[PDB]
């Protein structure tokens, strides 16, 4: 109990860098499973808007009312689903420096302790293997 | 600019390695050790490190693969003494490198390695 009193405390911050790592990697493929989710459906929505105020244009020069508002209501849908995933964007963007800098970290103190004697069966016991 | 590149897996990072002919250098505060027991076979050097400014900032770990995974060398930073710069893990490269090359080893570097920080040359590989 002394120079692996260090040993011990190190490895058990290795535990709470790696839990760290993984529970903002498991925050960070939420949020781009969600993007792309809403992003798709952005997609749809444009396309969708297209063919409805194409559905006027078209028969227009012509001149079926009643649908100028749901085209109204899916522009205001757009906007505000591309609002939150533009949320989204920004939530995942301030987290790919706090998985970098974890990670790196985490590698440095697992290197750390590889250099004090801890072997690999040490090293996976702090890592949940 | 401002990355974090790894060539090494976990287990390739944490795993126990054993030297026949253990020789120990230092290049500041990088440890270089290699196994002067290992002669003619072709070993890679596979390192994790970030980058800034595309430049090598900080070598985490370097290790030196046989063709069939064994681990013979190494490079990584002391555990006691501070940080180490650009200019350290290149010539603690060239230190490995040269010391692998004298036992007639056909030394390589990662292609992560290559675009940052990268020696040798390389020689002729024995079948």
């Amino acid at each position: 109990g002394s120079k692996e009193d260090s040993v011990e405390a190190v490895g058990a911050q290795l535990k709470v860098y790696h839990q760290q790592y993984q529970d903002k990697s498991r925050e960070y493929d939420q949020l781009y499973e969600e993007y792309t989710r809403t992003s798709q459906e952005l997609q749809m929505k444009r396309t969708a808007i297209e063919a409805f105020n194409e559905t006027i244009k078209i028969f227009e020069e012509q001149g079926i009312a009643e649908i100028h508002e749901s085209r109204t209501k899916l522009e205001q849908q757009l906007r505000a689903q591309a609002s939150d995933n533009r949320e989204i964007d920004k939530r995942m963007n301030s987290l790919k420096p706090d998985l970098m800098q974890l990670r790196k970290i985490r590698d440095q103190y697992l290197v750390w302790l590889t250099q004090k004697g801890a072997r690999q069966k040490k090293i996976n016991e702090w890592l949940g293997i | 600019a401002s990355r974090y590149l790894t060539d090494m897996t976990l287990e390739e990072m944490s795993r126990d390695w054993f030297m026949l002919m253990p020789k120990q250098k230092v290049a500041g505060s990088l440890c270089i050790r290699m196994d002067q027991a290992i002669m003619d076979k072709n070993i890679i050097l596979k390192a994790n490190f970030s980058v800034i400014f595309d430049r090598l900032e900080t070598l985490i770990l370097l290790r030196a693969f046989t063709e069939e995974g064994a681990i013979v060398g190494e490079i990584s930073p002391l555990p006691s003494l501070p940080g180490h710069t650009d200019e350290d893990v290149k010539n603690a490269v060239g230190v490995l490198i040269g010391g692998l090359e004298r036992n007639d080893n056909t030394v390589r570097v990662s292609e992560t390695l290559q675009r940052f920080a990268w020696r040798s040359s390389n020689e002729n590989g024995r079948p």
